[PDB]
């Protein structure tokens, strides 16, 4: 159960923040 | 905005500038570093010090 | 291998680490610090923590060999005394002596509400003073009247004179009084009374002093 | 300067929802219309209520004479600003134009609120302004402007400290929390009870007592319920004056179910005729079902319905269809057996519901991230 | 004297907890700070 | 003793069974007394499974993680329009 | 990190104050807990870049000067000054219209 | 007359600017984008062309008519010309015609002049490099013109744009080489006028001749240009094939593939609404509720207008067949409300276990059921009323006699009373046990289990496969 | 978008609960 909790927390933080800095770097440079 | 200076000064603003002297020359040298400057007598306004 | 390097930098260094007396951070990645032996230094700080916990004034543990800037205390367990003196005793009831009522009139308005309300001083438009005096002994009052409010108001109480914190080394003063402030405001709400402050007011010259 | 128009807004609720009152509601509306010299309010009331016959020159000469009272103030503002003083000029035109805006709609109100916002140096007059937004927000049941004035006032009040007017705001936010559905914040903020006493902005004090005692029976625990009403020294007398709610309080603790729906009938009848309580009674009733039945089943795990039927009058076959149809609606789910004479409660739901919030919340959680994941890029 | 006008007047208003004061409390300290001389 | 008869536990407390059943069940209403009684055979049983802690951690995370994706709704739907 | 953690022990490091500079390129600087030294360039910052009575970082190996920092004298004096009294201004004063 | 006469000049200048520079900056910019980079594609002016086409689809389009500068048709459609250094002279000729249009009447009316105009690019011989520029220069007047619906003599002109698009289709079957980076924009633009194929053919009857023609185009794109091509053509297939029988349910089985990658954006969501009704025709409610919800939830941002409200309408249909539905009156929009007004009381009758409440909804709202198209499940939902009705009362009642429950279960004889609950356990409804004599139905429950294994073990592959895809995205988006 | 798909087209209860008493 805790494993699934870390899965949700790790996926939330990393995926959201990476896509933010990704889409931002592409739309600003392109 | 001219800088402001006072008179003695205790106790420990004295040797903090120099070592020993007439001691007013270093204060007179302070005003050479910053001009215009304002010097003041703090306080000796009283009837009790007489 | 970088995780192994993380095991290195987290192992680095000591255990045991000498804590020292910190003054300011001069610029990026470095700063100036006195040791607990009281000498200002210039060191490039530990990389992963640049600023947030370093602060202008703290006590930073310095590298065994190098005296490198690494980390400060929690802060802190601090050092001397400290406070209590009520739950660990003594305490004496003030209600026996009522002749000082008009002398307590100051302490009445100058203690309880100043501590328990900082907000009322925004509302009134007057700033709370830190000024309190005592004088005259004998008749003494004074120190025993400082034992009084230790009944109700729960805060630090430090017995301190001018001559008890005199040391053989000069730098212990801020190792006390600079710590006294950082131990007070961090353990705040806290109060400190210096009994007989007049010992340190003497005018003197000679470099032995 | 509130209760006269507050009753007008209460008369709007008396006209609007019930269609069976065609006499008293319009009568006292005209009785309150001939005073305070309202103009825009009786226009909305003219479309909702009767069109007469004739008003015309009556209220047009009353708005003409009030215009003379309006033009004596509006032509005194340039004569008052000829001199110079502190607030002795603009404080007259901020309050009386809000009385001139009390003649109608929001215009003079909102324009005076932001007018005097840059003048008054005291929070008492600023909170009086807040009182004007709260009464004009209570008449039009608009909750948009009642949050902003209070959010800006509390920062100045809590800077800060107060006694009376802080309890007044607790009644305000309590009336807003009870305007929408909030069960806990209404009774928690009304815990002051009699310390508010009676005020023109608090309208009838007995109605306020009924407001807090009606809302304290839902989200408040049974030991906390009797701790409020019975242990409360000041609130006990004002709730004792009305036996209707006091009977429901002490019988709810007495657990007798034979007086409940009759006492709830009087409570609900008072709930129907009061404003802003119309959307919230549908859940309030079935909540009192599961409230009283929560202490019915919790007595014994396996309960014999014959012992239940001992003193009911009559609960033999009634509690069967009653409680069942309440179980089918989702209120107090349990498994009860008959001809074995076993009422079995439980249901703890300590296994499914314990781990259910993971997958439940994770369903829409991972769904909402699946949207943003598969949308970009392309 | 001007320093002590509303301070000790505020001190009782402080003790009273009021937000904004009345001239009576100011009139009280009008005596107070002038009681000494 | 968890499982106990109601009549002889009323003999230890020296009280009638009517207000022993209602007071003890009132103690279950207060949640301070973990257990339940049985009226049919006159039994009282105590049982408990205290810890909810893992569900508290779960709910605290995910319920707020709703607002997390709501916060990401601002940025990731801003690049669209 | 380890290299600077290797560099900094065999020497230490300190902070000096230049009281004079030399024609030989050396500089008069104190080791403040102890007696003074006199040490040389220090080829990055030249002699004319810094004036006597200024804060420098005393090097720990050749006992030279590492970096440059500001130093304060009057901020002690002016603080002892500004201890005593504040200023305010015209608007915050009254009755002196004659003597101003 | 003077007001209406002097208000004619103001409108044209806005189309004279934006409609002129929309295909000039995007199309002429795509020329330089198609000369190199050309990575991927990208060709960001293709998505910018989507923004311009969707901009025209609201206001102002072009034609009309409108009697404002109808000389924009011969402008881009002529004068390639011809090789790139010679095209630069024609790039100045657009400004030359801007001055010619700024002097004389500027040919504000074309109409029957489209016949030489549309054939002028074939008179040039040829562009010759960019077929999308030739197809777009001819279609951009004609495609927004389909919104006029005059249905006289200009419908065959839309058919001429379809023939020009067929020349685009033959060139879509040949070059390459090798590596066409303009065929993705051809997939975009042609999918548009393939939906204009749908509209223009729907003016009279079904397009079935174009169903074999679509299958000719959809299969000839296999496997090369299917990417983003097959997705749009499959929706072109599925949409009208959902309107006209048959076999598409088993046809998309062997058609998949998937077909990856999903493009563009909402295209796959609306496809999961189209095939969502398909997979809802098999009636498996877990895949149907997940494909219907994922159809609506995956579609931003609208407007317009009501078909994004239609996917939400038909979404909860399978949730009505599940046996449990919430009351949706709080989700009503100012538009979707007035559209579903009968469907409101329908799902309200699904929540209730009353038979006459649901049957009266059928008899009264049967007209709206004809408008939506969903019928067959309305009569069988009576079995959902007997199963939810027994789920209601059983769990509800302590012990219920088969005669007392017979009112809501409408028969519930002493015989079938066994099967109602027993065959509900076959469907996983209620555990109620019944000893039949008179009889009486005594419903108990003991279950403590599950809520554990599949959710957390799937969450492992869920989160990991997700973050792996988010890797495949971020890791690959760093080309700049 | 505007592209693709979309451009194409027991009571409360008061009286009854109070009546249950006097019914039987």
């Amino acid at each position: 159960y805790l494993a699934s909790l870390i899965r949700s927390v790790v996926a939330l933080h990393n995926l959201i923040n990476n896509k933010i800095a990704n889409r931002d770097a592409e739309k600003k440079e392109g | 905005d001219c800088t402001f200076i006072r008179v003695s000064g205790s106790e420990l603003v004295q040797k903090f500038i120099g070592e020993g002297a007439r001691m007013v020359r270093e204060l007179f040298v302070m005003a050479r570093e910053h001009a215009p400057s304002i010097i003041f007598m703090d306080e000796i306004d009283s009837i009790g010090s007489s | 291998e970088f995780l192994h390097a993380q095991e290195e930098v987290k192992r680095i260094q000591s255990i045991p680490l000498v804590i020292g007396q910190f003054l300011e951070a001069v610029d990026q990645n470095t700063a100036i610090v006195g040791s607990t032996t009281g000498s200002n230094y210039y060191v490039r700080i530990l990389s992963t923590i640049d600023r947030e916990l370093l602060k202008p004034n703290a006590s930073v543990a310095l590298h065994k060999h190098s005296n490198a800037l690494v980390d400060v205390l929690p802060p802190e367990a601090d050092s001397s005394i400290m406070m209590l003196t009520s739950d660990q005793k003594p305490d004496v009831m003030y209600a026996d002596i009522g002749g000082m009522d008009i002398q307590k009139q100051e302490v009445r308005e100058a203690v309880e509400l100043p501590l328990t309300h900082f907000e009322l001083y925004k509302q009134i438009g007057i700033d709370p003073p830190r000024g309190v005096l005592m004088y005259g002994p004998p008749g003494c009052g004074k120190t025993m009247l400082a034992k009084a409010v230790a009944h109700h108001t729960t805060a630090a109480f430090i017995r301190v004179v001018g001559s008890e914190f005199v040391q053989k080394y000069l730098g212990e003063g801020p190792r006390m009084v600079r710590d006294v402030f950082r131990l007070a405001k961090e353990n705040a709400p806290a109060i400190i009374f210096i009994d007989e402050i007049d010992a340190i007011a003497t005018k003197r010259f000679d470099a032995q002093t | 300067p509130k209760n006269p128009d507050l009753r007008i807004a209460q008369l709007r609720f008396l006209l609007s929802l019930p269609e069976h009152r065609g006499d008293a509601a319009v009568r006292d509306e005209l009785m309150a219309a001939v005073r305070d010299n309202n103009m825009a309010p009786y226009y909305e009331a003219l479309c909702k209520s009767l069109d007469w016959q004739i008003d015309v020159d009556l209220l047009n000469k009353m708005k003409k004479a009030n215009e003379d009272e309006l033009k004596r103030l509006d032509e005194e503002l340039e004569d008052a600003e000829k001199n110079l003083g502190e607030s002795e000029i603009r404080d007259a035109m901020m309050a009386k134009a809000e009385y001139l805006c009390r003649i109608g709609d929001k215009e003079g109100a909102l324009t005076a609120f932001r007018k005097t916002y840059d003048k008054t140096v005291a929070l008492g007059h600023r909170l009086d302004i807040v009182f004007y937004l709260l009464r004009i927000g209570l008449f039009y049941m608009d909750n948009d402007l009642i949050t902003r004035n209070t959010e800006k006032a509390k920062s100045l009040i809590e800077e800060g400290g107060d006694w009376d007017r802080r309890n007044r705001l607790k009644v305000y936010q309590g009336l807003y929390c009870v305007a929408i559905r909030d069960f806990k914040q209404a009774a928690e903020l009304f815990l002051d009870t009699v310390s508010t006493f009676t005020s023109y902005e608090l309208m009838d004090y007995k109605t306020f007592v009924t407001y807090t005692v009606y809302v304290s029976m839902i989200a408040l625990e049974r030991p906390d319920l009797r701790e409020k009403v019975i242990k409360g020294a000041e609130i006990l007398e004002v709730l004792h004056s009305l036996p209707a709610v006091r009977q429901y309080l002490f019988s709810l603790y007495e657990c007798r179910y034979s007086v409940f729906f009759q006492s709830l009938a009087v409570v609900e009848q008072e709930m129907k005729k009061d404003w802003l309580f119309a959307p919230h009674y549908r859940y309030y009733v079935r909540e009192m079902r599961i409230h009283a039945y929560s202490q019915l089943l919790e007595s014994y795990r396996s309960l014999t319905l014959g012992y239940m039927a001992e003193a009911f009058g009559v609960g033999v076959e009634f509690i069967d269809q009653e409680l069942s149809r309440f179980i089918a609606a989702g209120r107090l789910h349990c498994k009860i057996d008959k001809v074995n004479e076993i009422v079995e409660t439980n249901r703890p739901d300590s296994k499914n519901w314990q781990y259910q919030e993971t997958i439940k919340k994770g369903d829409l959680l991972l769904n909402r991230v699946q949207k943003l994941s598969r949308v970009i890029n392309m | 004297e001007v320093k002590g006008v509303c301070t000790e007047a505020g001190m009782y208003a402080l003790r009273e907890r009021r937000v904004h004061v009345t001239q009576e409390d100011f009139e009280m300290a009008v005596a107070k700070v002038m009681q000494k001389d | 003793f968890s499982r106990v008869q109601i009549e002889h536990i009323s003999s230890l407390i020296k009280l009638s069974k009517a207000d022993v059943e209602r007071k003890l069940s009132q103690m279950i209403l207060d949640k301070k007394f973990h257990g339940i009684l049985d009226q049919g055979e006159g039994v009282l049983i105590i049982f408990d499974e205290p810890p909810v802690d893992k569900t508290y951690e779960a709910a605290l995370e995910t319920i707020q993680n709703m607002s997390k994706v709501v916060d990401s709704l601002y940025n990731k739907a801003k690049k669209l329009t | 990190l380890r290299e600077e953690l290797q560099l900094l022990q065999e020497q230490g490091s300190y902070v000096g104050e230049v009281v004079r500079a030399m024609d030989k390129k050396k500089v008069l600087v104190k080791v403040h807990p102890e007696g003074k030294f006199v040490v040389d360039v220090d080829k990055n910052i030249d002699i004319n870049d810094v004036t006597p009575n200024c804060r420098v970082a005393l090097r720990n190996d050749s006992y030279t000067l590492h970096k440059i920092l500001p130093n304060k004298v009057d901020p002690l004096v002016s603080l002892m000054m500004v201890e005593k009294v504040p200023d305010s201004t015209y608007e915050m004063i009254g009755g002196l219209d004659k003597q101003i | 007359p003077p007001g209406g006469g002097e208000q004619e000049p103001p409108p044209p200048p806005a189309p004279q600017d934006v409609e002129m520079k929309e295909e000039a900056a995007t199309g002429g910019g795509s020329t330089g984008e198609a000369d190199g980079k050309t990575a991927a594609a990208a060709a960001e002016h293709s998505q910018r062309e989507l923004d311009t086409v969707t901009l025209e689809d609201i206001k102002e389009h072009v034609k009309q008519l409108e009697k404002a500068v109808s000389g924009k048709e011969p402008r881009f459609v002529l004068r390639a010309l011809r090789m790139l250094p010679s095209t630069s002279r024609r790039l100045n000729h657009y400004v030359l015609y801007k001055a010619v249009q700024g002097f004389f009447t500027s040919n504000n009316a074309t109409r029957d002049f489209l016949l030489p105009f549309l054939e002028e690019p074939m008179d040039t011989e040829a562009d010759l490099q960019f077929r999308p520029r030739t197809g777009k220069a001819a279609s951009t007047p004609l495609l927004p013109e389909v919104e006029a619906y005059l249905q006289l003599l200009v419908v065959i002109f839309m058919m001429n744009s379809k023939r020009y698009k067929e020349a685009q289709k033959i060139s879509d079957d040949l070059m390459q080489k090798i590596s066409t980076q303009n065929r993705r924009a051809l997939d975009l633009v042609a999918a548009k006028c393939y939906y204009y194929h749908a509209r223009v053919y729907e003016f009279l009857d079904k397009l079935d001749v174009v169903r074999s023609f679509l299958h000719a185009r959809l299969r000839t794109a296999t496997l090369r240009h299917d990417a983003d091509g097959q997705a749009t053509l499959l929706n072109l297939l599925l949409r009208n094939y959902l309107h006209y029988s048959l076999y598409d349910q088993a046809e998309k089985l062997v058609s998949k593939s998937v077909f990856p990658e999903q493009a563009n954006n909402n295209e796959w969501a609306r496809y999961l609404y189209y095939t969502g009704r398909i997979k809802a025709i098999q009636l498996e409610y877990s895949e149907a509720r997940r494909t219907m919800t994922n159809a609506l939830r995956k579609a931003p941002q609208h407007t317009a207008v009501g078909f994004k409200q239609t996917v939400h309408k038909l979404l909860i249909v399978v949730e009505l067949l599940l046996g449990e539905i919430p009351d949706r009156l709080q989700f009503r929009q100012p538009s979707l409300k007035r559209s579903l007004m009968p469907y409101f009381l329908l799902t309200q009758a699904v929540r209730t276990g009353n038979l006459a409440k649901f049957n009266q909804v059928l008899d009264q709202f049967g007209e709206k059921f004809q408008a939506d198209g969903t019928y067959t499940l309305i009569i069988r939902l009576r079995h959902n009323v007997i199963k939810t009705g027994v789920r209601m009362i059983s769990l509800s009642y302590s012990r219920i006699s088969l005669a007392d429950i017979a009112q809501k279960l409408q028969l519930d004889s002493p015989e079938d009373a066994e099967f109602i609950v027993a065959k509900a356990i076959r469907d996983g409804v209620i555990e109620a046990s019944i000893n039949h004599e008179k009889g009486y139905v005594q419903s108990k429950e003991m279950i403590d289990i599950y809520s554990t294994r599949e959710p957390q073990l799937a969450f492992h592959q869920r989160i990991s496969f997700c973050l792996d895809i988010h890797n495949m995205s971020v890791k690959a988006m760093r080309f700049p | 978008m505007s592209e693709k798909k979309q451009p194409v087209d027991l009571r409360a209860e008061l009286e009854k609960h109070g009546y249950k008493m006097e019914t039987s």
